[PDB]
């Protein structure tokens, strides 16, 4: 099991780093503005309710 | 008499309420320091690329 | 003259009753006469009932 053409250990390691980087990014923008529902990624029903409360 | 009542009506439209304004001013001061720390720390995100051997 | 004052005060008791709302749902016009249900647990049957009679 000693190969020099594919490194599956690297492939799994790369995915974990991408997930941790994306989580760090989304936390900064929530902190920089102060809103949990920045986009429609988050609670779909929350933004609809908030719009009527804003009115 | 009518002069005093018109002064009432005119102030409600053009004059600020310091209770409202002071809270907003302090409200944004915190957001500024929060924004500056987030921006400074977000600027050094790409330094991760230096860890993976240049 | 005294009745003309009492008459308008009773109009607002009507007006608050028909206006008080949570975004767009009126809360004092009997739609909460038979208590509505909120679920506060993670399984069926963990519910709390809030009843508001019409006023």
């Amino acid at each position: 099991a000693i190969t020099v053409n594919t490194n599956v250990t690297s492939m799994k390691a790369q995915k974990n780093l991408n997930t941790s980087n994306s989580g760090l990014s989304t936390s900064m923008e929530r902190l920089s503005s102060g809103l949990r529902i920045n986009s429609a990624k988050d609670d779909a029903a929350g933004l609809a309710i908030s719009n009527r409360l804003n009115s | 008499n009518t002069q005093a009542n018109v002064a009432d009506a005119k102030s409600r439209i053009v004059d600020v309420d310091f209770a409202k304004e002071t809270s907003a001013m302090t409200k944004y001061q915190v957001l500024q320091q929060t924004g500056s720390a987030m921006l400074a720390q977000a600027n050094q995100l790409p330094q991760v690329a230096l860890s993976l051997l240049g | 003259s005294i009745k003309a004052e009492m008459d308008q005060l009773a109009t607002e008791i009507d007006s608050i009753g028909n206006s008080t709302a949570f975004g767009n749902t009126k809360l004092l016009t009997g739609t909460f006469s038979a208590g509505k249900v909120f679920q506060v647990g993670h399984q069926e049957g963990e519910d709390i009932k809030v009843t508001v009679k019409a006023s």
